[PDB]
RNA sequence: CGACGUCGCUUUUUGAUCCUUCGAUGUCGGCUCUUCCUAACCUAGCGCCGCAGAAGACGCUAAGGGUUGGAUUGUUCACCCACUGACAGGGAACGUGAGCUGGGUUUAGACCGUCGUGAGACAGGUUGGUUUUACCCUACUUAGCUGGAAAUUGCGAGAA
RNA sequence: UGCAAGGCCGGAAAGAAAAGAAUUAGAGGCACCAAGUGGGCCUUCUUCGGUAAGCGGAGCAGGCGAUGCGGAAUGAACCGCUUAGGGAUAUGUGGCGUCAAAACUUAUGGGCUCAUUCUCGAUACGUGAAAAGGGUGUUGGUGGAUACAGUUGGACCAACCGAAUCCACCGGCCCCGAAAAUGGAUGACGCU
RNA sequence: GGCCAGAACCAGCCCUACUGCAUUAUCCUGUCGGGGAUCAAAAUCCGGCGGGCAACGAAGUGCAAGAAUCUUGGGUCUUGG
């Protein structure tokens, strides 16, 4: 079977990466990191809430998986699958060893599987919804929570949706043409380079 | 915590009220009724002139706040205990069996509770008086007359319990005595 | 698995700076060292030829041999209970000219200096005063300091 | 008891130098058991705010602010403290007492039992005495009645160090081991 | 009841370690005998059910009491026959060898297969193969004598 | 007559000023002859293998070994302090209900807590016992909402009735989660 | 008497009593206005102006050097006479 994630919780190694000398590695659990409506503009979705780490620890690609089928599921269910964007924020980079038991010597492991060290206040998932159904978000990521070892706490973000501009003017920055659209994120334009069509504002 | 907490409580004309000690003493018509509440840990003032009874806490948080108005009603059942008691009527309601319910005095026999042979058997303590409707009027009623609440009450319970069906589904077997109306004897 | 060669573990530190590669130029060239200079042991990684080893990289000593390409350079080290002085041969390319006694020498410079001055009827230079006495401040703004209820707001991400 | 805190103002500035030769002076209020550590927690304050280092700068003035006389007064006392679990939360909170020392020296003990907050962890952003009409908890507003009394109910009289006594005959005061 | 996950407990399994013992702490199983634990099979109560009744499922308090006879196997386990209210799981130096037994394991004899040129080897099979000592101290079981309240003294004096 | 080197002769030397502008229980160098030792171990920070270990392996520095004494009930290593034979006076760590010296149970200090068969808690090291999760137990906060309100009685909505309510979230202590074998352990009694 | 004990005095120690300098102002008062809550007030509170020493053992705030001779303190079986 698997070995419980009780075995890998700390952060007691350092770093190990996938590279040219740790070979042998089995696929993340967790392939899609992005559910909902991924291709929905920023404009569409202003609310954003966010689940951030309280801990050091580490998180097993299988628990991140699990988190994001049970708040797709959820919205799913009690709201519609068009009115939410969900990112995961958490990628398994570090290889975890087992020696899968000539005891205690040579007993360097093998790759066993993939998790994401995670940092205090580092944020987890985040969700991109209308304020109509916040009440969801909130209970779809509290029930992905309970997949996730250690304490987390679920906030509302001050910015607009996936950008890093405040929910408070971001309106008004995008009737002047101050903001530059780039799909899911936007950029402020900055008063900078030559004279051309754009950054006249 | 809150500096100071009272409930008031008005006195009838038939009826006198005496504190002492947490210790309350109920006199009115149809008899008496005493109480003590020497664990209750209260100020009990009764103003005599204007006919009130007044329960303080002082310096209480929640929990003792939380006494003085069951003192008031312990006391109110009191009051009204002396002045128009209190009834209870009891039916025995059953499906196959019925119920024979022999009240002598003071003793209450229930037999052939769900065709079952052994006799259930109750002694009524002096202070509730027990009497059987006669059946033309309303069949199979109890009646628990006395002045004291709490003992009328319990009596009849205790005559509900007694009348329990085991290694049923009670929601089929429905067999029972059970209490039915709760009055004043006037 | 680790070896201890002449050269073990000197990736980083027989590297050049970022965008500063390239060969000693000619002022280093047209620098001239003397027997009893100082001198400091900086390694050239451009120069594979009369590199110090790496322990002597860093290290500061006096010049005791100049011969036409290479200098001797004495350096104390430490082993055990006692320094040695290690007599190391390198190529003029990996010696600097030490500027240790820099501080030492305007020190004797303005002794002398003054010591003329004084000698024959000219102004000193006024003695520098402690700032750390006391005196009455004027200040021209004052300001409260407080903890306000903006700062625990700014310090919250999100 | 009196309070265990007084009431300090510390006034300090980054030594002037080149580039700042005419650096600003800055006041500072806090509550400290002497004025060491009130000194300690200007120098916190100047470090976390304006960038100035004790070892950069100099203390004008650590003198103690004397407390007016003794009035029963409700004070609205802000404070704040930072706990692990919740970062920083600060809470405004009502008292009664007779100076602003009391009532701060007061919040620490009320911080300390009911949210476990030491005094190195807690900032006072202001106490100051407000009117009886703008006090909000009902608990601190209950001792504004015009006529407010009580009795002394549950209490342990001991007697005199010099009297107290181990043995004393039962119905009588007469001592018979003390 | 509970996939994907996640948090625990236990030391009745194995593994990991090598702290104690190599001028020696008697090795498996069974027999016998006592005691302890509860994560409760039966027995006493009590809830709840996809609970009509009957038969059952799940759960709570509770370890006072009880928990079998046999065929094969050295077995522990396993399996089957049968009775029963039921035939629960475990600890006590994997309880218990100066208590027994000695079938197994693991000396020397000998046979077979495989391996080895060979002497020999085999967590492969097979047959045959000394089980010592208590009268000491405690513990326990019964069995006698016997002083002592200042628990031997003080005369130191307290009556349910 | 310039550079390099070795000298000689002279000059000057706050013997190193002032600017925060060192300090020293600060005799430096040189030898000779030899002993034990060459199994280590534990802790603070850093750290590698391992699920982990009272596991194995390293760096820096203290310590035990080699060392008692005063404390943490008990413990090689923790805390304090390190030691000629004695007295007095003060302390350190730790304590002041009894055992047991000290609040003969100190204050004319403020709060919080009630825990029914391993029996609330009083365990630094010592994880030398505890998690996720949960509680309309009580006590605090933050932000919203309503105010002739909210709950009742009366006719799925609006009216009588006369006061402060209710919605989400975050703390403190307590409680549940929380099952092992001889009878037993905040050191014991006990303490609210 | 080289034994025991108690009081005297000396010298040296160890203790306790007796306290001055500086500082307050986010303060002390009166009065006007506001505000407040009352049957009506007052007070808590905020401003303007005028005076100022909260000075009883003022403050529990910084530092104290006060000859235990004055003005006959205590201990020394913790020293020696
Ligand atoms: C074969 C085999 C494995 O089984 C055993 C069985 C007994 C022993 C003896 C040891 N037991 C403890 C002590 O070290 C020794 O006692 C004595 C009397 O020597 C060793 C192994
Ligand atoms: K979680
Ligand atoms: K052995
Ligand atoms: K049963
Ligand atoms: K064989
Ligand atoms: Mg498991
Ligand atoms: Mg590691
Ligand atoms: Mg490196
Ligand atoms: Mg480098
Ligand atoms: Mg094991
Ligand atoms: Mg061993
Ligand atoms: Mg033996
Ligand atoms: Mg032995
Ligand atoms: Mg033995
Ligand atoms: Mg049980
Ligand atoms: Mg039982
Ligand atoms: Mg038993
Ligand atoms: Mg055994
Ligand atoms: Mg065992
Ligand atoms: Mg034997
Ligand atoms: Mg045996
Ligand atoms: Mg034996
Ligand atoms: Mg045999
Ligand atoms: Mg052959
Ligand atoms: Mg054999
Ligand atoms: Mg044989
Ligand atoms: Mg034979
Ligand atoms: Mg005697
Ligand atoms: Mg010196
Ligand atoms: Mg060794
Ligand atoms: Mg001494
Ligand atoms: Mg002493
Ligand atoms: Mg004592
Ligand atoms: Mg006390
Ligand atoms: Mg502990
Ligand atoms: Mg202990
Ligand atoms: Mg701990
Ligand atoms: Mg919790
Ligand atoms: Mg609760
Ligand atoms: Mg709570
Ligand atoms: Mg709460
Ligand atoms: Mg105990
Ligand atoms: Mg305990
Ligand atoms: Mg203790
Ligand atoms: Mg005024
Ligand atoms: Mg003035
Ligand atoms: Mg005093
Ligand atoms: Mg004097
Ligand atoms: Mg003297
Ligand atoms: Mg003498
Ligand atoms: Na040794
Ligand atoms: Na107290
Ligand atoms: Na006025």
């Amino acid at each position: 079977a698997r070995r419980p994630s009780r075995c890998y919780r700390f952060c007691k190694n350092k770093p190990y990466p996938k590279s040219r000398f740790c070979r042998g590695v089995p696929d993340p659990k967790i392939r899609n990191f992005d559910i909902g409506r991924r291709r929905a503009t920023v404009d569409e979705f202003p609310v954003c809430i966010h689940v951030v780490s309280r801990e050091l620890e580490q998180i097993a690609s299988e628990a991140l998986e699990a988190a994001r089928i049970q708040a797709n599921k959820y919205m799913v269910k009690r709201a519609n699958k068009d009115v939410f964007h969900m990112r995961t924020r958490a990628h398994p980079f570090h290889v975890l060893r087992i020696n899968k038991m000539t005891g205690m010597r040579g007993a360097f492991g093998k790759p066993n599987g993939v998790c994401a060290r995670v940092r205090i206040g580092q944020i987890l998932l985040s969700m991109r919804t209308k304020e109509a159904y916040v009440p969801q978000a909130f209970e779809a990521l509290r029930r992905a929570k309970m997949k996730f070892p250690g304490r987390q706490i679920i906030v509302m973000s001050k910015y607009w949706g996936f950008t890093n501009i405040l929910r408070t003017e971001y309106e008004a920055l995008r009737d002047a043409g101050k903001l530059e659209q780039r799909g899911t994120h936007c950029k402020l334009i900055a008063p900078k380079g030559k004279i051309t069509m754009r950054n006249v504002m | 915590v809150k500096v100071k907490s009272l409930c008031t409580l008005q006195i009838p004309e038939g009826v006198t009220v005496d504190v002492k000690g947490r210790k309350v003493t109920v006199t009115g018509k149809r008899g008496t009724l005493t109480k003590d509440l020497t664990h209750l840990q209260l100020d009990l003032r009764v103003d005599k002139k204007n006919r009130t009874f007044t329960v303080i806490r002082w310096f209480g948080s929640k929990i003792p706040i939380a006494c003085l108005n069951t003192t008031k009603a312990h006391v109110q059942n009191m009051i009204t205990g002396v002045t128009k008691g209190y009834r209870f009527k009891v039916r025995c309601a059953y499906a196959h069996f019925p119920i024979n319910v022999s009240v002598d005095g003071q003793n209450i026999e229930v037999r052939n509770f769900l065709g079952e042979k052994r006799v259930r058997r109750q002694l009524v303590p002096n202070t509730v008086k027990v009497s059987q409707t006669d059946p033309s009027k309303v069949k199979d009623e109890i009646v628990f007359d006395g002045n004291d609440l709490e003992q009328v009450s319990r009596e009849a319970a205790v005559l509900h319990q007694m009348c329990l069906v085991k290694k049923k589904d009670i929601r089929k077997f429905l067999d029972g005595i059970y209490v039915q109306t709760k009055t004043n004897i006037e | 698995v680790h070896s201890y060669g002449y050269k073990s573990g000197t990736r980083h530190l027989f590297a050049k700076k970022f965008r500063k590669h390239g060969v000693p130029s000619v002022s280093t060239i047209l620098t001239n060292i003397k027997v009893g200079d100082y001198v400091d042991v900086v390694a050239d990684s451009a120069v594979r030829e009369g590199m110090p080893h790496k322990y002597y990289h860093g290290r500061t000593g006096i010049v005791w041999n100049v011969t036409p390409r290479g200098v001797g350079v004495i350096i104390n080290k430490p082993v055990r209970t006692r320094t040695l002085r290690k007599r190391i041969c390198v190529r003029f390319e990996h010696v600097r000219k030490s500027r240790c006694q820099e501080a030492f020498k305007a020190k004797e410079h303005q002794f002398q200096a003054y010591l003329a001055a004084k000698k024959a009827g000219k102004a000193l230079p006024p003695l520098q005063k402690s700032s750390r006495l006391g005196g009455i401040v004027r200040p021209k703004n004052v300001e409260v300091l407080a903890r306000r209820v903006a700062d625990y707001e700014a310090m919250v991400p999100y | 008891v009196k309070p265990h805190l007084r009431h300090y103002q510390v006034v300090g500035r980054e030594s002037p130098s080149e580039k700042n030769p005419e650096p600003t002076v800055y006041k500072f209020e806090v509550f400290a058991p002497n004025f060491v550590v009130a000194k300690s927690r200007f120098w916190r304050m100047m470090r976390v705010k304006n960038k100035v280092k004790a070892t950069h700068g100099d203390v004008l003035s650590c003198k103690v602010v004397k407390d007016a006389k003794l009035v029963a007064r409700n004070y609205l006392v802000d404070i704040a403290y930072y706990s692990q679990r919740c970062g920083y939360t600060r809470m405004v909170k009502e008292f009664r007492d007779v100076s602003k020392t009391g009532a701060v020296s007061q919040a620490y003990h009320d911080l300390a039992s009911r949210h476990r907050a030491r005094y190195h962890n807690i900032e006072v952003l202001n106490v100051k005495s407000i009117p009886d009409h703008e006090v909000k908890h009902l608990s601190i507003a209950q001792y504004h009645a015009p006529n407010l009394s009580f009795p002394l109910l549950q209490r342990r009289t001991k007697a005199t160090r010099k009297d107290r006594a181990i043995f004393v005959k039962k119905n009588t005061k007469r001592a018979v081991v003390a």
